[PDB]
RNA sequence: UUAGCUAGUUGGUAAGGUAACGGCUUACCAAGGCAACGAUGCAUAGCCGACCUGAGAGGGUGAUCGGCCACACUGGAACUG
RNA sequence: CCUAAUCAGAAAGCCACGGCUAACUACGUGCCAGCAGCCGCGGUAAUACGUAGGUGGCAAGCGUUAUCCGGAAUUAUUGGGCGUAAAGCGCGCGUAGGCGGUUUUUUAAGUCUGAUGUGAAAGCCCACGGCUCAACCGUGGAGGGUCAUUGGAAACUGGAAAA
């Protein structure tokens, strides 16, 4: 169950962004609906950065505590991993206009980790690393569609837009990574 | 206490029971003893189906059943659902779990696993009571 | 003592109950509510009060947790070392923590130390479960907290060789 | 008979603090008199002295108060006491309130604070933390 | 081979009522797991003697031997001190 | 009784072998006495292979029997070649 | 709410026997030995590296995997080696 | 396993929705049927029974049951108490035991400290490498003794001797 709904109601409750988004889902949605309690927050939190990427709950507490082995802050830790997913670095870079997109480049296999065929969403890019597009696959109509508008660019990913070849450079942040979110809300919800 | 006082006594527990007293089941056959075997759930069959009120302040006429099980005892479990497909003589696998009807039965039979059929009036709570999806 | 309107302030509440006081004939109640008032850069104090309804109740909780006040020492976004709280049996416990971790505590108590301005700090509640008492007892625990500057200058040695 | 003179001296001074009077009057001892110096040597205490009579003591002290009269520690006690002994290696020793409070401990070279008792990396019995 | 000095452990003497032969109260004391004290639990360890040398309530340490006989095996090495009632 | 011999250890498809001294009488994968190097059959042509080379000429000197699997790989290192050199020397 | 247990037991001598020391077994002499720091009995149980849990001290378990032990329808015995 | 070709066409449900605990509306029912882990619902307008819609959690898994730990500081050495809440026996004499006034000298058993051997390997942790990634595996490291031997210290505990 990674990914077969309809994405916006999600969105429509959590109020973020990948006329009926004043709402709430439902038929008891638009009116009056209880408050925020402390736990209700931190799971809003937490659906708010899962949906983000459409990853499950089993592989976000392993991701969550394979970010609690390393050195320095916690959270700060945890976005730069789940930043350091490949669909994350697809799309955060420009190669899509959603998340989901890029699941579906890189489940075809469109894309070339280190130029080389991955057939997984969730393997973990790094450092003096490049990305290819097959290039075989690369004047398909969707790709050179979504390629030609400059969307945004990162400092810590590059471009050579004609050739399409992306790379990791430098270790992102929350200063470098759009959709800016709370950290220890989340962090705490995984307490109790 | 004072800590020669604790080296001279094992610092004793309160050492806690059961709530299943026939989670054991006695030694089966070609022996007389009871053994110690652990079970999530025993099956046996039913010698009587009865049915008896709580008391209060709730009213209902509930419906329970005694059991004869694998290891030759004698308990009582209530039948959940609505209606049930058992009677006398009749096998049925139990479960665990008490109820504040009334003391003398703390089990509750599972619906649909044995001879007891699960019953299709159902369609919220099918993997329970033995309801299977329709269609 | 010293209410002042002029900060940035954050009202927290923590509890409400329906409280009766039974007479001949009917039966009287009026409702409570305990608050905690703090702009969470350092600042924190705790409020009481009772009234027939809701929002008159916290508003007289809010207008006297003003008046009783706590300076909050902080250090480095945590506090300064680990202590116990004790208070009418209302016991607590807490300690510092590496940065990134969180407040960890009960529901009041999370919100007594989220709206002190603490980010990281490990501690865990003990004896009674009551809000009051233990809400209290970690307000007592804040009062009798001391920093490396607040004792350097008692002690006749200074500062950078005693130090967390 | 008197089990334990370390818990006399703490006690003494913990009630000290609870009323606040500069002087107080104890038996002394080797280890009270190098104790009592390291006290003066955090700053806890303003001065020390001495005295003899028949026989032994009776150290006087004189205690600590800040400019608002209040009391530098917040609590005192011992951890090595009779029946439990307890000891402390070199890197195993804690450290309470870290630079804040400071840690007595007796080793095979004398008694000194926490700190130096880690740098020299030589360890030994603990005796009454402070704070 | 030459290669153990042999474990040489001190105690005192509870009887003197058989032949070559003594039972040397080895003394130590010994820590707690779950505590951090320490106390003390006796044993009785009997000993071969050439002459029943040794007398009741005398110090001496004994050392390994052999297996000498049932339930008996360190053989006197030193007596540490005799004396008379005290 | 001894002699060198190999103890798999991988999974399923990977197995990675382990080069010690060992009496026959010993199960394959069961106790063993001191560890020498170690065995790969796979990731590269010619394999990767560790070894004592030091204190193996201890256990071959003193006596031991390696498989002939065992006297490929150290014919191919030329340790076993100083064994010999020191043997049929006299 | 298991308080006395032990008579080859404990010690010696001699011999035999065992790869070996040894009441290991014999005959003689002696009455000791074990036990509140828990003998003996009863009941249950193979043990361990570890596994699970816990912040930590701890608590529970002994499935795979490796080490040691005990057993091969039940009881007794011995040849080979 | 790879090449090339073809189709979104074969591939999704389970629990819960009064509070705890995230998630409400209608109808049926009306102390009946039933729910129930607890607090507890239902005798004619049930957000708690059943059903429908909607919603939340989770997922090729989901819920129930049994068992164990945590929560449980509810065996409390770290980390509990004994006026009234369970808990000071009726008290006395006293063995074994536990504990120990002040100072000096001395021993170095405890203690502290260094080395040596050892605590198999696998495992846990850390770091890296390889199975497309992960799982996994390997490598190496640290860690692990109430461990033994031995070189030093003597404040403290202990042994001896002297005030």
């Amino acid at each position: 169950a990674r990914f077969r709904g309809s994405n916006w109601k999600k969105s429509r409750r959590l109020g973020i962004s990948l006329e009926k988004r004043p709402y709430a889902p439902g038929q008891h949605g638009p009116n009056q609906r209880k408050k925020l309690s402390e736990y209700g927050l931190q799971l809003r939190e937490k659906q708010k950065l899962r949906y983000l990427y459409g990853m499950t709950e089993r592989q976000f507490r392993n991701t969550f505590d394979i970010a609690g082995k390393k050195f320095g802050v916690h959270g700060e830790n945890f976005m730069i991993l789940l930043a350091s997913r490949l669909d994350a670095v697809v799309y955060s870079l420009g190669l899509a206009r959603t998340r989901r997109q890029a699941r579906q480049l890189v489940n075809h296999g469109h894309i070339l980790v280190d130029g080389k065929r991955v057939d997984i969403p969730s393997y973990s890019v790094k450092p003096g690393q490049t990305i290819s597009v097959r290039e075989k696959s690369q004047k398909l109509n969707i790709i050179v569609e979504s390629v030609e508008i400059n969307n945004f660019v990162p400092e810590y990913l590059n471009f050579d837009a004609d050739s399409l070849t992306g790379t990791f450079v430098r270790l992102p942040e929350r200063s470098e990574l759009p959709a800016e979110i709370n950290e220890q809300l989340i962090v705490e919800y995984y307490s109790r | 206490p004072t800590i020669n006082q604790l080296v001279r006594k094992p610092r004793q527990s309160k050492i806690k029971k059961s709530d299943s007293p026939a989670l054991n089941k006695g030694f089966n056959s070609k022996k007389k003893k009871f053994t110690d075997l652990n079970s999530p759930q025993k099956r046996g069959v039913c010698t009587r189906v009865g049915t008896m009120t709580p008391r209060k302040p709730n009213s209902a006429l509930r419906k329970y059943a005694r059991v004869r099980l694998s290891n030759n005892i004698e308990i009582n479990a209530y039948i959940p659902g609505i209606g049930h497909n058992l009677q006398e003589h009749s096998v049925v696998l139990v479960r665990g779990g008490r109820v504040r009807d009334l003391p003398g039965v703390r089990y509750h039979i599972v619906r649909g696993a044995l001879d007891t059929s699960g019953v299709d009036g159902r369609r919220q709570g099918r993997s329970l009571y033995g309801t299977k999806k329709p269609k | 003592r010293r209410e002042e309107e002029t900060k940035e302030f954050e009202e927290r509440v923590v509890t409400i109950n329906r409280v009766a006081k039974v007479v001949k004939g009917g039966r009287r109640f009026r409702f409570t509510a305990l608050v905690v008032v703090g702009d969470k850069n350092g600042r924190v104090g705790f409020g009481t009060g009772k009234a027939q309804e809701v929002p008159e109740a916290i508003k007289k909780a809010v207008e006297a947790a003003k008046k009783d006040l706590v300076v909050v020492p902080r250090v480095e976004g945590t506090t300064p070392h680990t202590i116990t709280g004790r208070y009418g049996s209302g016991s607590v416990f807490m300690k510092p923590a590496a940065p990134g971790t969180g407040v960890i505590a009960g529901g009041p108590v999370r919100a007594v130390l989220e709206l002190a301005g603490i980010t990281d700090i490990l501690s865990k509640s003990l004896g009674s479960n009551t809000p009051i008492n233990m809400v209290r007892a970690t307000i007592d625990g804040l009062q009798n907290l001391k920093n490396a500057e607040d004792v350097a200058k008692l002690r006749g040695k200074t500062v950078e060789e005693l130090y967390n | 008979t008197m089990t334990d003179p370390i818990a006399d001296m703490l006690t003494r001074v913990r009630n000290a603090n609870m009323v606040r009077h500069e002087k107080l009057e104890l038996p002394a001892s080797n280890i009270k008199k190098e104790i009592a110096e390291i006290l003066k040597s955090e700053g806890f205490i303003k001065n020390v002295e001495y005295v003899e009579d028949d026989k032994q003591g009776v150290l006087r002290l004189f205690l600590k108060y800040g400019q608002n009269d209040e009391r530098v520690i917040t609590g005192l006690k011992r951890i090595s006491k009779p029946g439990l002994r307890v000891y402390a290696k070199a890197s195993e020793m804690p450290k309470v309130l870290n630079g804040l409070g400071i840690a007595l401990v007796s080793t095979s070279e004398g008694v000194i604070t926490d700190k130096e008792a880690r740098k020299r990396n030589v360890g030994g019995e603990i005796i009454a933390y402070v704070w | 081979s030459e290669r153990n000095d042999r474990k040489v452990y001190v105690g005192k003497v509870v009887s003197d009522k058989m032949d070559k032969t003594i039972t040397v109260l080895v003394e130590t004391y010994k820590t707690h797991k779950l505590y951090g004290k320490r106390v003390k639990y006796s044993k009785k360890y009997k000993t071969h003697d050439e002459n029943n040398s040794a007398k009741l309530g005398d110090i001496v340490k004994i050392q390994e031997t052999r297996p000498l006989s049932a339930t008996k095996r360190f053989r006197l090495v030193e007596i540490v001190e005799e004396s008379v009632i005290i | 009784a001894v002699k060198i011999r190999l103890t798999r250890l991988g999974s399923k498809r990977n197995p990675f072998y382990r080069i010690v001294v060992a009496d026959a009488r010993s199960p394959r994968d069961g106790r063993i006495i001191e560890q020498i190097g170690t065995y790969n059959p796979t990731s590269a042509n010619a394999p990767e292979i560790k070894v004592d080379e030091a204190l193996a000429l201890k256990w071959l000197n003193d006596g031991a029997k390696p498989t002939d699997t065992v006297h490929n790989i150290l014919s191919k290192e030329g340790i076993m070649k100083k064994f010999d050199e020191q043997k049929k020397a006299k």
